[PDB]
């Protein structure tokens, strides 16, 4: 949260990507999605539909 | 000043408590539509804050050289940002609350030298501007310039997941008026003839309980001051 | 409703500048004077784990002298 | 601002909780009914920019000698160019922010030497004119001049697409006016009577909102500036 | 700026994904009923450039002498003409887009000289007059008289045909209006009485979308100069 | 003889610049950023208290420390 | 609302003229001192990998010489 | 006799700079065209560094280049 | 006062902190490329350099 602290803040960096220079009006998020994808239960209220058949008396 | 936890009690035991979206028990809302209400009850506290002046925040942003424009986004601030893709913040939370960000229009700029800065005056060269609601534009960022914003401020998002924001910070006369819009929303989802006529008179009690606070004043909403022009015309 | 906090500019126990940026101002001029003992707090620690041992040593001024 | 995704999942819990186009979980909207969303949501933020001057963008365009009329299309950009048939672009824009097409409106004109170009002014030889809403016409093309637009501009296009945009930004009192017209839309495509009365609440609703935003002034659309023409006119 | 194909999709995703005259995957219209939304779209378009003076076109004419009346058709332009029926075209446009037939409204006529020639007025003995409003006439044709037309153009016909116009040019925030006028046409054709009441809803949708763009001035259609008859009365 | 200052090139430890003590936001700046430096001092001020207390005895030892050497 | 960057006419770090637009001006002067290193780069980063050859063969120079 | 100037055509990265200096939008247009050559420096200012650390131990060496040739 | 910070963002923008990072090192390559002729005449030759620079142990033999 709070690194910035610990310094390295100095804007005079040499890393620069040409294929992604823009100017300070354009915002945009990344792409990066589904973080943590938590444990959870299913939920019994719908009845999912059934997608094989099983044979009856199937060892 | 409650949790979320308080909302979905209140809630169930109170206008839905007839409908089926509560417990066997009246005691809780199902896990299956706690994010409908969570979506409502964001929508009903914007209302709120725009309507009324209730609440009144103000950031602190450091000017940096070759940029003009300044949003006031979350990721930019000290706090909860990304050092691998913005190098230095320049919106300083270091104490009290991280910045939640809940503008909605800029009222005032002050500077650290201690004088104001006119905003969206386009015949004063030394003007502020703002292209967009969010976005504070400087254009000509100093050295050392450091610049004081004072907004409306909305209440914070609402979020049930884990280290998400659940508490609730309204006064406590305008519950009614959020219980009514959270049911509007309900009730008017239904496509029902029986439903909607029901959704309609939520919506207008929420609107008679508004007026009736603006009628009697209860936000403190008015504000006068001491006359200082009287001096400046030289009227003496 | 609110006021700026940059908008700074409108006996004896209180002061002009406000009591407790008068003890930020305070504590800022005497900064290097902190952070020499805090960059050091290991070997104060050292000295302090111990420090008995080495008053013992001390009260005894002549002795631990006089043979050398 | 906030993804589609976000917006796909609000639409599931709010106003088209009840429609036969959304996920079992009502998490998402189906797929195949995603493009019929997208369409909407594109008109909708057109509509919203047009009656609120939200985003205001500026534009760089090089005069070429020979050329009087200079479209603001993204084909005659530097980054979006072809150059079998388009000797060189005028329109300058960067990698990570190429032209949108998103002018709506032109509000002023200032060239590279920073003096103020009048436009529509027919008595005015030096003044510009805009024979299309996109187009700007310049009569006498200098060698070195080089032109900056500032004009109100719309939200960039959405699309499903990877490569397209596909997030929002948007003053969050209006979220509220979003949903309104995307549920007017949807049912107003249902041609039963039941949905018909069902839609026009939702518009009538989206209106609502739209005056009580220009009532109360939640976007600063409202702009002032000192007096200039008491010194002009010599009153003095 | 987009093709016909698009508007098809548009439509099929949009206003017309209900009924039945799109694709079972609603992703374009039928074969059989194409031109019946080519013969509304370009109703839609007439009616859009003659509320709005959205597009200015000038055209160039060489007077031929024994002749007096000069029709702005397509036929008598140097491109797109029959060498074999008319000798020598009088419509030039040697460069850019061909003569589209696009004629609504003349505004002004300068010649060659560069002066102004006055307009259907009666008691000018040098004025020009318009018999019909897409014909010129002239009452004098000189040896190297050339004439320059200035007037309101619409939109160029559109086809699905082969080597056809199939491009859209209007402003992005008309499109709302579009897709009204052309459903408004679709549901009144159906001659039943729950389509009827539909119709009309569309009909009035697109009046209000045009309304609005009128009270906003989102075209820049209203048109002021610096005064000029202050010096010709000699006020000084 | 290009300017380099500003907050983010600043942002170390490092000694205060005397230009800019009028400054309210830079002093109440500075003692923030190096809040560190005075929480590390106050969580142990008892052990400083009982040294600051024996100053003068750790100096007598240092006064003949080279002689307690040849002592070992 | 909003503000045309072409209207550019309306301490000893803060410029007159706009700060970060000095930096700009003061590299475009110099341009072709960049330039030249630019272009040449393959063969002075052809010098950098064996440094040390170099500067062995310096510290013996008065060897070098008395081959003759 | 007829002019011949612009920036579309008659100006790339190599030519050199004009007369123009006065014109805010030519230089700062000077610099971002020719962005590729100050990219090139800075991502290797590691190399120049070491380099000019040792510029004249690379001088020394290079008033005798003659002389180096007759041992090899 | 001029306001030419604009014109540098809409330009530039993300590419200035490259521009601040070049120049705050002028010098340096200033000290280089007007002595850039004496590093090509090394590069020219470069390759019996280090044969001379392997043979060391040859010429001690005769010092």
């Amino acid at each position: 949260i709070e690194d910035y602290l610990k310094g390295k803040n100095c804007l005079a960096s040499p890393n620069y990507d040409p294929d992604d220079q823009h100017s300070s009006w354009r915002e945009d998020l990344p792409q990066f999605k589904k973080d943590r994808e938590h444990l959870t239960l299913v939920n019994t209220r719908r009845n999912r539909t059934y997608n094989t058949k099983l044979n009856r008396f199937d060892p | 000043m409650y949790y979320i936890e308080e909302l979905f009690c209140r809630l169930a035991n109170g206008v839905l408590n007839n409908t089926g979206i509560v417990t066997d028990d009246r005691g809780d809302i199902e896990d299956d539509s706690k994010p409908f209400i969570i979506v409502a009850a964001n929508e009903a506290l914007t209302r709120l804050h725009g309507r009324f002046n209730m609440r009144n925040n103000n950031v602190v942003v450091e000017m940096q050289e070759g940029r003009t424009n300044y949003p006031l986004l979350a990721k930019y601030a000290v706090q909860s940002y990304d050092p691998n893709e913005v190098k230095c913040p320049f919106i300083m939370d270091l104490a009290g609350e991280k910045f939640a960000e809940d503008v909605i229009r800029i009222l005032e700029v002050y500077d650290d030298k201690g004088r104001r800065r006119p905003l969206n005056d386009r015949n004063n060269p030394c003007s502020l501007f703002t292209p967009r609601p969010n976005v504070l534009q400087n254009n000509a960022p100093k050295a050392w310039e450091v610049l004081n914003v004072m907004y409306q401020a909305k209440h914070p998002k609402l979020s049930t997941a884990e280290d998400g924001y659940n508490e609730i910070d309204i006064p406590d006369t305008l519950d009614p008026a959020l219980d009514a819009y959270i049911a509007y929303r309900y009730y008017t989802s239904l496509n029902t003839p029986e439903s909607s006529a029901k959704a309609a008179e939520y919506l207008s009690f929420y609107d008679s309980i508004c007026r009736e606070v603006v009628e009697y004043d209860l936000t403190s909403d008015t504000e006068v001051d001491t006359n200082t022009l009287f001096r400046k015309r030289g009227w003496r | 409703s609110g006021h700026t906090p940059f908008n700074t500019i409108p006996p004896i126990v209180d002061k002009m500048i406000g009591n407790a940026y008068y003890v930020v101002k305070f504590v800022a001029l005497r900064m290097p004077f902190i952070k020499n003992v805090s960059d050091n707090m290991t070997q104060l620690l050292a000295i302090h784990n111990k420090l008995t041992e080495l008053s013992a040593i001390y009260t005894k001024l002549d002795e631990l002298q006089l043979i050398h």
